[PDB]
C-alpha cells in the first residue's frame, strides 16, 4: 500500500513511555480541527 | 527507561529540554531551573536599613545557596526574614508595611507582628437566662 | 512534518504473476510520481 | 364569583436552605517585568533599559490593582465586625445550640486561646474542596526548592517573575470574623440578631410573610428542626455538582488559565529566529543579536500590556462583587431589610454566613409552602354603616357562613378584629357586602 | 448571499471575520417573560401585585403618600382614566 | 503562526465576554420570570 | 513580501488588542446596567 507525503501539521500524543499512541491531520477535518485548536484527543462538550 | 537507541534528549511540550542520556557514560539526568526570586524588602523612613523577606525560601537555603549576611534572621510563615525581630505573639491594630497572611513588620529596630485590624466588643455578662 | 493526508487512499501496487508478465504492468498507473515521497504499509508474507 | 376569588393560600410549610457564593476577593498576581521581559540575559537587560518606563508603568498599574484588592478586603472584614459584641463568657466548645437550633458546624474556635483553628466545620468543608485557597498558594511555592522530581507550572511561572502574593488578611482570620458574626446572632445580648433571641427572630421574621403566630409558637419544634434540616442540605450539597462550589472553582481555574498563557507567551517567536535568548545569543554577535531580541521584547512587552489591561478590567468586577457582598451581609444578615428579592429567592425569612475561597458564602432560608387549599377569599368588606375594612397580610374568608381573617401565607381561619384590619371611612366599590360585622 | 447589488457594511464585516452572533435568548422568549410578569398583577393569584387586584394596590400605594381613602375611592373612574392617560401618553410619547 | 498565541487570547477574551452577557441574560429572564404564577384559564384574547 | 507583511500583521493585532480592552471595558458596564435592571424588577414591579 503507498500514499504520498506532503509537509503537513499534526497533532501527536506521546504516552508515559514515549510512544506515539496517536496522532491527527490538523487540515483533514473540522473534528480534526477542533482536537488541534485544544491540543486533545478529545475536546470538551461545547460549541466551537 | 524511555531513551531507546538512537534517543539521547528529553524534551517538554513548550521544546525546553528537561532531560538527557549522557553519550559516554549512559547515564540518565533530570534538568530542572536554578532558582529565581524577588526581595520582599520592608523599609520605614525613621530607618538606617532594611528588613527583607525571602518569600517561600527557608534560611538554611538562602545563607547556604543565596547569600551570606552578618544580620539575623528567623523562618516566618511567609519566608525567612531578615534583620526583623520575631514577635508575631504581639499583634498591631494599624500596619504601613504589611506582608500578607496577617503578618506587619513594625519600627520603633524592625519588629515581624500581627496584623489584626479589628476586634470584638467584650462585655463581662451571662449568656444564660 | 512528512505525513500522509489523512482520509486520503492508500494504493495496492503489489502485483503477483506466475510466468507471463504484463506490458501494461509497467506503465501508468503503476509507474508513479514521487514528488515530495511516499508512505508504504507494507504487508510481509510469511510462507513456509 | 359575588364578591370573591379563588387563590391557593399555604396548608403547610418547610424552610429551605440556598447557597450564594459572592466572590470579594482574587489571587494578587504580581510580574517582575525585568525579569518576565529579559529572564537572566545582559544583552537584553541593556536593550530593555532603552525602552525606559515601560516596566515601571506595569508595576505601577499592578501595585494599584494589588492595593485596591487589599482596601477592599479590609473594608469586607470591617463590615462583617461592624457592631459585634460578645460575652467574654462566651465558649464554642460547650455553647453550640439554643431553642432547639444546632450551629455547631458554623461556629469555630472563638479568641486567641485555640490559635488559627477559628475556621467552622462548615468552612474547613468548603476549603477542603479547593486547592490554591492563600494556603494552597504559600505550600505550593514553598515546594519549589524542595528538590521535587513534579515540575509543578506554579514554580516554572514564579521563576520567570509571575507569582501569587498572599492577601493581608489570611483566610484564617476572614473565618474568625464570620465565626464571631455568626455567634453574634446566637446569645445575649444579640448584636447582630436586632437584640432579641435567634428563635423569636426566625419567628417573627415568618409570622411577617403573612403566617398567625398562633401555628408559629406550637410548631416551635418543627420550625427549629425545619431550619437546622435545611442547613445540613446545604452542607451535604457541596458534595453534589454544586453551582456555589463551581462558581468557587471557576474563580482559581479562571486565574490559572491566565497566568499559563502570560507564561506561554514567552515561548512564542514573535517573527525572531527563535524564542529563546540563549538561542540567539548563541547564533548571533550583538549588530544582529540586537535587532532579534528588540522583537521578543516588543513581543513580551506587548503581552504584558494586554495581561495587564485584562487585569484591570477583572479587577473592577471584584470591587463591584465585593460591595454586593457588604450590602448582604448588612440586609440579609445583620438586618432584614424589607427588599424583596435581594437576600435570595422567594420568602425569605433570615441569612447567615461563612467565609469562602476569595469571596463569602451566605445561606439564605426561606419560607416553603408544601402544599395548598383553594379557597375563596374578599380582598375588602363594607361593613356595618358602610365603613370600609381591608385585611392586613391576609384576606377574609367565609367559614362555618361567617365572615372571618386568614393569613396570606397560611390558611388558618381567625376572628376579624382591630389587629388584623386597615379601617376606611368610606367602602370602596367591589368590596363585598356584609352589614353584620362587627 | 441573496445576490443583491447592496454593498451592506454588515456583510463587508463578516467575509473580513466581524460578527455579530444572536443572544441565546430571543428577544421574542424575552417579551413573552415581561408579558407573563405584566399579567402575574391583572389577574388572581395577582403573584406580581402583592396578592391583591392592581386597583386596590394602586389606591393603597398613592394612600400611603399622604392622601386619604375617602377621595381615592370616591374617585376610582378618575384614577383609572388618568392611569390609561399616563400609559397612552408614554405611547404616543415614543413618536418624538 | 509565528506569533502563537495572541489570536487563541483574542478568541478566549471574546469567548468569556459573550458567556458573561449570555449569563446575565438567563439572570434577567429568571428576575422577570421568579415568583409568577397565573391561572391555565386566562386568555389575553378575551381578558385584558 | 515578509518585511512588509509582518508590519501590517503587527497593525492589525494591535488593533484586535485596543478593540479587546474596549469591549472588556463596556461589558462591565453592561453588567452594572443589568444589575440595576433586575434590582427595580424587583423592588419597583413585582413590589414597592
Ligand atoms: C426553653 O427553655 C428550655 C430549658 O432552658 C430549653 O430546653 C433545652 O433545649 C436544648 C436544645 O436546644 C435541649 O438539648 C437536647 O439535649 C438532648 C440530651 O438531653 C440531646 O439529645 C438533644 O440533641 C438536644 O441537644 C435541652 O435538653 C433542653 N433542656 C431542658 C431542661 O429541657 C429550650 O431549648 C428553650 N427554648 C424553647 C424554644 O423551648
Ligand atoms: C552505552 O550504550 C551504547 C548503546 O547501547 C553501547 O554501545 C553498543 O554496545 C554493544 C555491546 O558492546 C555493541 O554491540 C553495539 O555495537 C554498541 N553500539 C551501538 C550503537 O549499539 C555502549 O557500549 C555503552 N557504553 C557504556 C560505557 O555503557
Ligand atoms: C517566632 O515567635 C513565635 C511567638 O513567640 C514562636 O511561636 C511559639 O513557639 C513555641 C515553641 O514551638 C510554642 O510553644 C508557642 O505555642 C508558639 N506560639 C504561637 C503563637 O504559635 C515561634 O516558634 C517563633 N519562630 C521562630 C522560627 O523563631
Ligand atoms: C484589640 O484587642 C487587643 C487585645 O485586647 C488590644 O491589644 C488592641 O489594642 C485592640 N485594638 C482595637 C482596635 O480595639
Ligand atoms: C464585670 O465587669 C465590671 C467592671 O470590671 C465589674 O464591676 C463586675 O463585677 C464584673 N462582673 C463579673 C461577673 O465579672
Ligand atoms: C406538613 O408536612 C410534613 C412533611 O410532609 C408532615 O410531616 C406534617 O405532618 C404535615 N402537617 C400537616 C398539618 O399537614
Ligand atoms: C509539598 O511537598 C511535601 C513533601 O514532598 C508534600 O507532602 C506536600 O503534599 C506538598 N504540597 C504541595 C501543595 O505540593
Amino acid at each position: 500500500w503507498v500514499t504520498p507525503l506532503s509537509k503537513r501539521q499534526y497533532l501527536l500524543k506521546f504516552d508515559n513511555r514515549g510512544v506515539i499512541t496517536n496522532a491527527v491531520d490538523c487540515s483533514s477535518s473540522f473534528f480534526s480541527e477542533i482536537q488541534c485548536k485544544t491540543k486533545s484527543l478529545l475536546p470538551n462538550t461545547g460549541v466551537y | 527507561v524511555y531513551y531507546n537507541s538512537w534517543q539521547n534528549l528529553l524534551y517538554d511540550s513548550n521544546g525546553n529540554i528537561i532531560g538527557f542520556k549522557d553519550f559516554v557514560t549512559n547515564k540518565t539526568y533530570n534538568i530542572f531551573p536554578c532558582y529565581a526570586g524577588r526581595v520582599s524588602a520592608a523599609f520605614h523612613q525613621n530607618a538606617s536599613s532594611l528588613a527583607l523577606l525571602y518569600r517561600n525560601l527557608k534560611c538554611s537555603y538562602v545563607l547556604n545557596n543565596i547569600s551570606l549576611t552578618t544580620q539575623p534572621y528567623f523562618d516566618s510563615y511567609l519566608g525567612c526574614v531578615f534583620n526583623a525581630d520575631n514577635l508575631t505573639d504581639y499583634s498591631v491594630s494599624s500596619c504601613a508595611l504589611r506582608m500578607g497572611s496577617g503578618f506587619c513588620v513594625d519600627y520603633n529596630s524592625y519588629r515581624f507582628v500581627t496584623f489584626e485590624p479589628f476586634n470584638v466588643s467584650f462585655v463581662n455578662d451571662s449568656i444564660e437566662s | 512534518g512528512y505525513f500522509p493526508k489523512s482520509g486520503a487512499n492508500f494504493r495496492d501496487l503489489s502485483l503477483k504473476g506466475t510466468t507471463y508478465l504484463s506490458t501494461l504492468w509497467y506503465q501508468k498507473p503503476f509507474l508513479s510520481d514521487f514528488n515530495n515521497g511516499i508512505f508504504s504499509r507494507v504487508k510481509n508474507t510469511k510462507l513456509y | 364569583v359575588g364578591g370573591l376569588y379563588e387563590i391557593k393560600i399555604p396548608t403547610n410549610f418547610t424552610i429551605v436552605g440556598q447557597e450564594e457564593f459572592i466572590q470579594t476577593n482574587s489571587p494578587k498576581v504580581t510580574i517582575d517585568c525585568s525579569l518576565f521581559v529579559c529572564s537572566n540575559y545582559a544583552a537584553c537587560h541593556d536593550l530593555l533599559s532603552e525602552y525606559g518606563t515601560f516596566c515601571d508603568n506595569i508595576n505601577s498599574i499592578l501595585d494599584e490593582v494589588n492595593g485596591l484588592l487589599d482596601t477592599t478586603q479590609l473594608h469586607v472584614a470591617d463590615t462583617l465586625m461592624q457592631g459585634v459584641t460578645l460575652s467574654s463568657n462566651l465558649n464554642t466548645n460547650l455553647h453550640f445550640d439554643v431553642d432547639n437550633i444546632n450551629f455547631k458546624s458554623l461556629v469555630g474556635c472563638l479568641g486567641p486561646h485555640c490559635g488559627s483553628s477559628s475556621r467552622s466545620f462548615f468552612e474547613d468543608l468548603l476549603f477542603d474542596k479547593v486547592k490554591l485557597s492563600d494556603v494552597g498558594f504559600v505550600e505550593a511555592y514553598n515546594n519549589c526548592t524542595g528538590g521535587s522530581e513534579i515540575r509543578d507550572l506554579l514554580c516554572v511561572q514564579s521563576f520567570n517573575g509571575i507569582k501569587v502574593l498572599p492577601p493581608i488578611l489570611s483566610e484564617s482570620q476572614i473565618s474568625g470574623y464570620t465565626t464571631a458574626a455568626t455567634v453574634a446572632a446566637m446569645f445575649p445580648p444579640w448584636s447582630a440578631a436586632a437584640g432579641i433571641p435567634f428563635s423569636l427572630n426566625v419567628q417573627y421574621r415568618i409570622n411577617g410573610l403573612g403566617v398567625t403566630m398562633d401555628v408559629l409558637n406550637k410548631n416551635q419544634k418543627l420550625i427549629a428542626t425545619a431550619f437546622n434540616n435545611a442547613l445540613l442540605s446545604i452542607q451535604n450539597g457541596f458534595s453534589a455538582p454544586n453551582s456555589a462550589l463551581a462558581k468557587i472553582q471557576s474563580v482559581v481555574n479562571s486565574n490559572a488559565q491566565a497566568l499559563n498563557s502570560l507564561l506561554q507567551q514567552l515561548f512564542n517567536k514573535f517573527g525572531a529566529i527563535s524564542s529563546s535568548l540563549q538561542e540567539i545569543l548563541s547564533r548571533l554577535d550583538p549588530p544582529e543579536a540586537q535587532v532579534q531580541i528588540d522583537r521578543l521584547i516588543n513581543g513580551r512587552l506587548t503581552a504584558l500590556n494586554a495581561y495587564v489591561s485584562q487585569q484591570l478590567s477583572d479587577i473592577s468586577l471584584v470591587k463591584f462583587g465585593a460591595a454586593l457582598a457588604m450590602e448582604k451581609v448588612n440586609e440579609c444578615v445583620k438586618s432584614q431589610s424589607p427588599r424583596i428579592n435581594f437576600c435570595g429567592n422567594g420568602n425569605h425569612i433570615l441569612s447567615l454566613v461563612q467565609n469562602a475561597p476569595y469571596g463569602l458564602l451566605f445561606m439564605h432560608f426561606s419560607y416553603k409552602p408544601i402544599s395548598f387549599k383553594t379557597v375563596l377569599v374578599s380582598p375588602g368588606l363594607c361593613i356595618s354603616g358602610d365603613v370600609g375594612i381591608a385585611p392586613k397580610q391576609g384576606y377574609f374568608i367565609k367559614h362555618n357562613d361567617h365572615w372571618m381573617f386568614t393569613g396570606s401565607s397560611y390558611y388558618y381561619p381567625e376572628p376579624i378584629s382591630d389587629k388584623n384590619v386597615v379601617f376606611m371611612n368610606t367602602c370602596s366599590v367591589n368590596f363585598t357586602k356584609a352589614p353584620l360585622v362587627y
